[PDB]
């Protein structure tokens, strides 16, 4: 099916906006552990 | 093509029409006075609310309502003769078009009447490459505008001086399809408004120091191209030369306001005598015309009513 | 320029060349008012006495420097059958103006 | 017939969408579809992609100006890859050069013919100016006017300054110049005056109407000695010009197009979110072609060839019409029609096995038919010279394609023709007068002949059976290709109709030839009331009120048939008085003029067969379309047609 092929590409861009999520929410992760390494290392 | 059936039904509206003593009580209103006689009126109808914008939009929707469908409900010589009688509209929404093509606003900008084609027609020529493509997209067969723009057409790609010679001969081709029927007052009644519209321009130019030449038109026979030049120029003396034509109050004026009152006198006065003819077209032209006399009260008295104007202030719109 | 009164107003002056606005309201009159302050067109502003009397408050407020565009208390048509009473308005102007009204 | 017009999608990125798209329209072999509703974006492509087509389509507009500034016409060709703003600068100075040159040939014409107009007038009127050049004391009225009516304006000159007012018109007899002069302000009054007696003012434009006279006088010349040079020479370096850049200009035209029709292309796409899909059909017999085209996506993203629908609800269905190699030359008659309902009988084989029977059996003029064969060498010359035939007043532009069709329908019509001219035994008309080739008992004088046709005492009625025969055999076929497409469509309203039609038909024709026709209706009452029943058993079954008025007009276009035979004997007639007054006028008429007479003769028939034959051949096709089309159907929601991917070239 052409539109069953369109939700094998839903499939896809799930996993490409989960890419996309992963690395902008990761990203932030990071940040959280960059603020308590340098937070610890000045007090 | 019948010229008989469709008069049947133009007796019938005919028989719709409001009478003089309608617009001479409405001397006095108060906009609800005249919005109750209206609400009499079967103009009224399409009656919408309160306000001059609903009253000038329902006396659209019933000029379209009325008037509308003597464009429709023929075919044959009959419709290529009745076509050209609601063409004013047409020619101003093709001009109003051409000039938002040349000026660059949006194809919603103007308003876009109702005319004789189809407005889908007018929303899908806002997108043409080519003006000759933009006129075959507005080709009917039997519309002289398509042929009027074609013609004028092999000049430039998108001109004014283009829109102004394509209107003179619009206005020609007109007079040409209008010699070219079957009928003994058309041509008389057609040949009197290019006349007046020679008039009008030569009114409207008088004092420009334009070349009269290219501003005259041919088609006439009430006047002259000499006389034309001679109005052209100041002298009041050829306007006072009509003399035994349906120019004859138009004398001693030079103000255009009066001037084209008058003419438009002389043109309503000509259109009464289309009640001679029964069995040809001219009376559905009479029809026509009173609706536009009657369109003109309309908006006249409206506006007379919002803006509250004296008897005086409108006393030079209803002496015919 | 630009002119506020109503659309049936402000259509003559588009006619003429001339930015027209139109609001039934006087709080949309100087809506309409802050909407050409804000976009701030070429300077002039008319403004019907209809609609705001004095409408020096929009720019007063939002451009009380450099006087720019220049307000009007224009007429209204309908008002037009009466005049303004033109003397009334200078007597007003200058009573507002310099305080002491007299007669001239 | 109609292929199987598979459908088929595919999707991956944008920019593999892109890329896939350039191939598939370098691969244009399948028409697109819309397929917006479910699960997928608008598509819509990107602000940089919509400047960069404006940009290529403004391109592809200047060349298309260029062109036509140029005069020449847009042909297709091989493209030319190049950068965008490579090509724009390609384009701007040609195009400069041509826009500078187009507005100064103009100017110079308008220049040179306004120096035409009034040159030795303004020369006449300057030796007249010898006294007031620029006088501070009195003006100069000019007026270049008509023939001496010169008192009407005297009567002017008499109310202006008596005995003065200089004013006499000496030369250059197209217009008398009256010059008149007196003053400034009261020749001012005098020339008011005078206008309204009428007169004009010689009023140039530019400078010439705007500078002295003797100054104006000087220009003009000027420019009149130096307008023809000038104008050569434009015409020349236009000319150079295009002759030397319309290929480029050309090969840049078909670039843009392509490209400007990649970019309207990329306006059909149905994204998938950062990855794209399309859709759309394409037939099957390029299905192979197709999948070398899907090859070239990246790792040939799947494109999925899903089958087409049935009988039932296939109106986005591309058409095509896939005929035979013998069939091929057939369908350009079938193309002025519409297109099917995709399974719709295909009719234009009947086409070429009828059309060219009926025809031959229309004209049966073999020196008609060898002047048609000879035209046909003309054309098929034309077609070897491999220019597009080009006629002025015709307006006919023809590329060789439907030339060389015409051409070998005219081989195929003329095969039948000359069989059946041989058949009807008539050489340029009646050859058997003067070179007796046919046979008759009343003069053999050679071969005899299979249906005589001068005389209709005992071919007439056979003629009129054969028309007859071949009309009720072409209503039965179209009457069963009706029937069969209702069962083909499982719709029984139009087999059941098929099936009542042609039982009334056939009932109408036995109760005709029973009643009307000989003795003997034992064998066929039965038969009539068969068939009437047939019709009312249809009329139950169907209760559409198609009444009796149906089957008459069925029945009249069956009895139609016998035109042909009418029209046949018409021209065979026509044919047969011209040559016998020519061959009776030549050798009868003295056997000395046969010359003269002859040619006459053949001068005469030269111009019956232009006035005759095109409405003769035109009655079969208009008898082809008129009923087997009409009898079944053809005239039904007139289908989509396959529009690929054009790629120009």
């Amino acid at each position: 099916g052409g539109l069953g092929l369109i939700k094998s590409l839903a499939e896809k861009e799930k996993q490409l906006l989960e890419r996309l999520e992963a690395a902008k929410k990761e990203a932030e992760e990071r940040v959280k552990r960059a603020e308590a390494e340098a937070k610890a290392l000045l007090e | 093509d019948d010229f008989a059936y469709l008069n049947a039904r133009v007796r019938v509206r005919r028989g719709t029409l409001l009478k003089e003593s309608f617009f001479q009580e409405a001397l006095d209103l108060s906009f609800a006075d005249f919005l109750r006689l209206l609400s009499e009126t079967v103009y009224g109808g399409e009656l919408a609310g309160q306000g001059l914008p609903d009253v000038d939009r329902a006396v659209l929707r019933t000029q379209a309502k009325l008037v509308g469908d003597l464009p429709r409900l023929v075919t044959g010589e009959a419709r290529e003769a009745v076509r050209l009688l609601l063409l004013r509209n047409d020619l101003h929404n093709l001009q109003a078009l051409l000039r938002a093509k040349a000026t660059g606003r949006p194809f919603e900008e103007v308003l876009l009447l109702p005319g004789t084609l189809r407005e889908e027609v007018w929303r899908q020529a806002y997108e043409a490459q080519d003006p000759a493509g933009m006129a075959q997209v507005l080709a009917v067969p039997g519309h002289p505008l398509a042929r009027a723009l074609r013609a004028v057409l092999r000049e430039t790609q998108d001109l004014a001086r283009v829109e102004a010679l394509l209107a003179k001969r619009f206005f020609e081709d007109v007079a040409k399809a209008a010699k070219g029927l079957d009928q003994p007052a058309l041509r008389d009644y057609l040949a009197l408004e290019v006349d007046a519209e020679n008039l009008r321009t030569a009114f409207k130019l008088q004092g420009s120091g334009l070349a009269p030449d290219a501003f005259f038109l041919k088609g006439g026979r009430f006047v002259d191209r000499v006389r034309f030049a001679r109005l052209m120029e100041g002298d009041y003396a050829v306007l006072d030369e009509l003399s035994g034509t349906p120019f004859s109050g138009l004398s001693g004026v030079r103000d255009l306001k009066a001037l084209e009152r008058g003419l438009r006198c002389v043109l309503l006065k000509e259109a009464k005598k289309g009640v001679q003819d029964p069995l040809g077209v001219g009376l559905v032209l009479a029809y026509v015309k009173e609706r536009e006399w009657e369109a003109v009260r309309l908006r006249l008295l409206a506006r007379r009513a919002y803006f509250g104007l004296p008897r005086a202030q409108v006393e030079e719109e209803v002496v015919c | 320029m630009a002119v506020i009164a109503d659309p049936e107003t402000a259509q003559g002056f588009r006619l003429a060349g001339l930015e027209g606005y139109g609001a039934s309201s006087a709080e949309e009159a100087q809506s309409l008012l802050e909407t050409l302050v804000e976009r701030g067109g070429y300077a002039l502003v008319a403004v019907d006495e209809a609609l705001l009397p004095d409408p020096e408050r929009a720019v007063e407020r939002l451009m009380r420097g450099r006087d720019l565009p220049v307000l009007l208390p224009i007429a209204g048509l309908k008002e037009a059958f009466q005049g303004h009473d033109v003397e009334g308005y200078m007597r007003e102007l200058v009573r507002k103006t310099i305080g002491f009204d007299i007669k001239l | 017939m109609i292929a199987p017009m598979e459908k088929l999608v595919l999707a991956g990125p944008k920019g593999r969408a892109k890329e896939l798209l350039q191939s598939l329209q370098q691969a244009g072999v399948v028409h697109l579809e819309t397929l917006r509703p479910e699960a997928l974006s608008a598509y819509q492509l990107s602000p940089e992609e919509r400047a960069e087509l404006r940009r290529w389509e403004a391109v592809s507009a200047g060349a298309e100006h260029t062109l036509s500034l140029l005069g020449l016409e847009a042909e297709p060709a091989r493209p030319f890859p190049e950068g965008l703003e490579a090509a724009e600068k390609a384009l701007s100075p040609i195009q400069a050069h041509a826009e500078g040159l187009t507005r100064q040939k103009q100017e110079l014409e308008e220049e040179l013919a306004l120096a035409q107009a009034y040159l030795e007038p303004l020369e006449r009127l300057a030796a007249l100016a010898h006294g007031l050049d620029k006088s501070p004391f009195l003006r100069v009225i000019p007026f270049l006017l008509t023939e001496k009516e010169l008192p009407l304006v005297e009567e002017a000159l008499r109310k202006a300054l008596e005995d003065r007012y200089l004013l006499a018109h000496e030369a250059y007899a197209g217009g008398v110049a009256a010059l008149v002069v007196v003053h400034r302000k009261e020749v001012d009054q005098a020339k008011a005056a005078l206008s309204r007696a009428g007169v004009a003012e010689l009023r140039l434009p530019g400078a010439l109407g705007e500078l002295p006279l003797s100054e104006a006088a000087r220009r003009l010349k000027e420019r009149a000695e130096a307008a023809p040079r000038e104008l050569s020479e434009v015409r020349q370096h236009l000319a150079k010009l295009a002759r030397e850049s319309a290929s480029t200009l050309q090969s840049l035209w078909t670039r843009a197009q392509d490209e400007v029709a990649r970019l309207k292309a990329l306006e059909e796409l149905a994204s998938g979110r950062f990855g794209f899909a399309l859709l759309g059909y394409v037939p099957v017999k390029a299905k192979p072609k197709v999948e070398e085209a899907l090859a070239r996506h990246k790792e040939s993203v799947v494109y999925a060839f899903e089958p087409v629908d049935e009988h039932h609800e296939a109106d986005r269905i591309p058409v095509v019409l896939d005929n035979p190699p013998w069939a091929k030359p057939f369908e350009l008659l079938v193309s002025f029609l519409n297109t099917p309902k995709y399974g719709t009988f295909d009719p234009t084989p009947v086409v070429p096995v009828f059309f060219p029977f009926w025809f031959g059996m229309i004209v049966g003029d073999i020196g008609y038919a060898l002047l048609f064969y000879l035209v046909g060498r003309w054309l098929s010359g034309y077609v070897k010279r491999n220019e597009p035939l080009v006629i002025d007043l015709f307006a006919l532009k023809l590329k060789p394609q439907v030339i060389g069709k015409l051409v070998h329908i005219l081989n195929w019509m003329v095969f039948w023709t000359v069989v059946w001219g041989v058949i009807y035994g008539e050489f340029f008309g009646t050859f058997l007068e003067h070179l007796g080739v046919f046979g008759t008992p009343e003069h053999p004088g050679l071969i005899p002949i299979l249906i005589h046709r001068i005389d209709t005492a005992k071919t007439a009625n056979l003629l009129i059976l054969l028309s007859v025969a071949f009309g009720v055999v072409l209503v039965f076929f179209g009457l069963a290709l009706r029937a069969y497409l209702g069962l083909k469509h499982r719709h029984m309203a139009h087999f059941w109709e098929g099936v009542g039609y042609l039982g009334g038909l056939v009932g109408v024709l036995a109760l005709a030839a029973s009643y009307l026709g000989n003795l003997q209706a034992g064998w066929l009452q039965g038969l009539m009331y068969l068939g009437f029943g047939v019709f009312l058993l249809a009329v139950l079954m169907s209760r559409i009120w198609l009444m009796i008025p149906e089957i008459f007009t069925q029945a009249g276009h069956i009895l139609s048939h016998i035109r042909i035979y009418a029209v046949g004997a018409a021209g065979g007639i026509l044919a047969g008085l011209l040559t016998d007054v020519g061959f009776a006028l030549a050798e009868r008429l003295g056997l000395l003029g046969v010359l003269l007479g002859l040619l006459v003769a053949g001068v005469l028939h030269l111009l019956i067969l232009l006035l005759t034959t095109l409405g003769h051949m035109l009655q079969p096709i208009r008898l082809l379309w008129v009923e087997f089309f009409t009898k079944f159907g053809f005239y039904e929601e007139n289908g989509r047609p396959y529009r690929p991917f054009k790629s120009v070239r």
